[PDB]
């Protein structure tokens, strides 16, 4: 995962 | 310019931006939870004197995925246009590039699209 | 970070950028002729603490194509990475979006790539 | 594979495709009106043995914008994945390239995205 | 059409294609080593009646990354144009999409560019 | 206009 | 033409 | 790695 898409 | 304020993508990420008189964009991109750990700086530019023919207003911005908590060694640009009206939106395509070795350059850049609205998904 | 300075693409366009300690990119994009009429503001971000494993340094920037002389109602983002060494380069893909009416949205965004070097083409 | 059949994008363009056992895609892309003048050949490939972990099925296709009525000197590729279920979709990004002179190469390729569904918009 | 034959990208991958009178592209994409294990089917389309004004010839093709040896659950489209002359080339941008779960859709599609020539790198 | 988007 | 590519 | 780029 990547911070552009983390909840 | 109707750009200044809080925008939400369809995954519920958010950014807050100030559109400057001069064409500057500055603000912050965050995960929908909005904690410090998931906030990142955002800088860009926009057309501060758009057409008045019903065209959108062109813009773009960048986020480097490094803050005080995390470094994903990567950066995303969003390129798109702002469309005003009762249901304002910012329609965008993005490029996420990670730092790679020259061998791994092939997998360096992801592509996708985002629609931002003034109201959450 | 080796990023600060003058870069040339293979068409001979140039930008000059200052990489800030903080991760800020600021400068100017110009046509190879370099006259005022073809200079535009550039702002972006970069990874200010890249990996030391031989990976590139991720960055991106935006130019809104409006200055005191011209307004092309459009804006380009470059997304890529800086690769150091005796032959430093910045490898990029770009998205050029123009403001359009909703009918003309299909033709709003061009895509392409640029390699920037420290020496002219 | 659930791919064979008629698909509609959100603008109401349609394509009909046959997925072959072998991984072949063949069919026709049309404007929503569907007259002969707006039908074009479509050929591509898909993953004929996708993962069973709930992943989509990767595919792509090309249309050259020439038929017996019209030649737009251009061609579009859609790259994406098929996602099955009660609300099947094909999620895509596309590249439309026109033939240009070397001067005009900069404006040769548009980028965008399409979601295809089994039911019209 | 000058398209039929063997093309090499700058990484030394190769494809062999037959351009049909009708606008069909068919052939094979391989790693530079060229062993069976790294050969994949390629199908696409091209403009079979290009402009004669010195414009390139628009084309595209797809490879699904499945053969009898390997399944990478993915597919790449190349969109571009053929440019004839003593130094013929095919200038391309590509989209590589992998099958993903809906969570992992963000990382589904890589983007990049390839220049193919008649002679190896 | 372009046939990818014509009605 | 476009200023990204003008000489 | 990926077969688009393997040697």
């Amino acid at each position: 995962s990547h911070p552009q898409f983390e909840k | 310019a109707g750009i200044t304020g809080t925008w939400y993508n369809q995954l519920g990420s958010t950014f807050i931006v100030t559109a400057g008189a001069d064409g500057a964009l500055t603000g912050t991109y965050a995960c929908g939870r909005g904690n410090a750990e998931c906030r990142y700086v955002l800088t860009g530019r926009y057309d501060s004197a758009p057409a008045t023919d019903g065209s959108g207003t062109a813009l773009g911005w960048t986020v480097a995925w490094k803050n005080n908590y995390r470094n994903a060694h990567s950066a995303t640009t969003w390129s798109g246009q702002y469309v005003g009206g009762a249901e304002a939106r910012i329609n965008t395509q993005w490029l996420l590039t990670s730092g790679t070795t020259e061998a791994n350059a092939w997998k360096s850049t992801l592509v996708g699209h985002d629609t931002f609205t003034k109201v959450k998904p």
